[PDB]
């Protein structure tokens, strides 16, 4: 009851206008103003809206707030792919005498085009060798949606041992990035002749490959 | 127009005390219009305000000290007016205390608008010991790709710069894989072209603040 709540999701197409609820009670939203914060991936929250409806000096004009009763609303007109982020509401609660947050809302902006993974691969180094390990690194970037698989092959001998593949994470531009690491032993490297890191996405595959020589 | 930076031990042991510091680098830490505060965020979770203190509160108003109730038993907030700093102690840390911690400058009015934020500090609660990484050089149509591999570290994060911050064009630093060994690896890659390669020197600069480890590494192939 001394707690605030918001929808965990909202969605939309560029140019749209979406609105995010924030719901509280008498001791918080009822008796106090509301603030709203935006948070882009790999970043810190930003003051977006304060005293329910005011704007900080940098906040574009399409962001606006309302309060009434025990509820507040952030409204974004003219949705931009910039705006794909988490949106938190904050207020003050008289009963707990301090700041409370809502649980946040992920705002997805879709209709954005498919992007095919650019792929880069790397052999081990004449240094991680003469220390006596080996790692092939496979770097997959700038692909939407964040959904790929990574097959490794020893000639086609699909190698599956010692494969660490990250999960995709949300790049700044709102496309995605992930990397895959094939570990093996120093002589396991100059024994075979070549290894291949292949990366499928949507239904179209991509392959780069390297050798020792 | 204040800059806020956090510092402190990145890696606390279970039931140890966590203690960070906020360095205010833009104005003077005394203002009867602002409180100074701490916010945290467990990975993937939401934001949780911790506490905020006032400075100054001499003859005029007061020195009100506000706490989030769930943590009041465990928490201390402190200013060092003389050094332009404020502080947060978190006692008896559990793993439910792993979080990015943020400095915030708060506003005495409007329900506590958190108006200036520090970039944040990731504090991990763990019984494991730190391990600084190891860096290995990664050597390479039109565009050539070049990089560093930051191998086996704990805990997050490691930052990587190039040529002591001079080179930022075309740099991509990838998020870390969490290996089966409980340790982390990540890579940083510069897509440049030619005529290059022969002239430029390319150093990657890897700071792993949790282990106080800084390594420079020049590429080129053998």
């Amino acid at each position: 009851q001394a707690v605030v709540t918001q929808p965990p999701s909202a969605s939309g197409t560029p140019g749209q206008r979406v609105t995010i609820s924030c719901s509280g009670s008498s001791s918080n939203i009822g008796s106090n103003t509301v603030n709203w914060y935006q948070q882009l991936p790999g970043l810190a929250p930003k003051l977006l809206i304060y005293s329910s409806n005011q704007r900080p000096s940098g906040v574009p004009d399409r962001f606006s707030g309302s309060k009434s009763g025990t509820s507040a609303s952030l409204a974004i007109s003219g949705l931009q792919s910039e705006d794909e982020a988490h949106y938190y509401c904050a207020t003050w609660d008289d009963s707990l005498n301090g700041v409370i947050f809502g649980g946040g809302t992920k705002l997805t902006v879709l209709g954005q085009p498919k992007a095919a993974p650019s792929v880069t691969l790397f052999p081990p180094s004449s240094e991680e060798l003469q220390a006596n390990k080996a790692t092939l690194v496979c770097l997959i970037s700038d692909f939407y949606p964040g959904a790929v698989t990574v097959a490794w092959k020893a000639d086609s001998s699909p190698v599956k041992a010692g494969v660490e593949t990250t999960t995709p994470s949300k790049q700044s531009n709102n496309k995605y990035a992930a990397s895959s690491y094939l570990s093996l032993t120093p002589e396991q490297w100059k024994s075979h002749r070549s290894y291949s890191c292949q990366v499928t996405h949507e239904g179209s595959t991509v392959e780069k490959t390297v050798a020792p020589t | 127009q204040v800059q806020l930076q956090e510092s402190g031990p990145r890696l606390v042991k279970p039931s140890d005390t966590l203690s960070l510091t906020c360095t205010v680098s833009g104005g003077s830490i005394t203002s009867d219009s602002h409180y100074w505060g701490w916010v945290r965020q467990s990975p993937g979770k939401g934001l949780e305000w911790i506490a905020s203190t006032s400075d100054s509160g001499s003859t005029y108003h007061n020195r009100p000290i506000y706490y989030n109730p769930s943590l009041k038993s465990r928490v201390t907030i402190s200013v060092a007016t003389s050094k332009n700093q404020f502080s947060l102690k978190l006692r008896s840390v559990t793993a439910a205390d792993t979080a990015m911690y943020y400095c915030v400058r708060q506003w005495r009015y409007s329900s506590g608008s958190l108006d200036c934020w520090g970039q944040g500090i990731l504090v991990t609660v763990s019984s494991a010991s730190t391990k600084g990484p190891s860096v290995f050089p990664l050597a390479p149509g039109g565009t050539a790709a070049l990089g560093c591999l930051v191998k086996d570290y704990f805990p997050e994060p490691v930052t990587v710069s190039w040529n002591s911050g001079a080179l930022t064009s075309g740099v991509h630093t990838f998020p870390a894989v969490l290996q089966s060994s409980g340790l982390y690896s990540l890579s940083s890659v510069v897509t440049v072209p030619s005529s290059s390669l022969g002239t430029q020197t390319y150093i990657c600069n890897v700071n792993h603040k949790p282990s106080n480890t800084k390594v420079d590494k020049r590429v080129e192939p053998k």
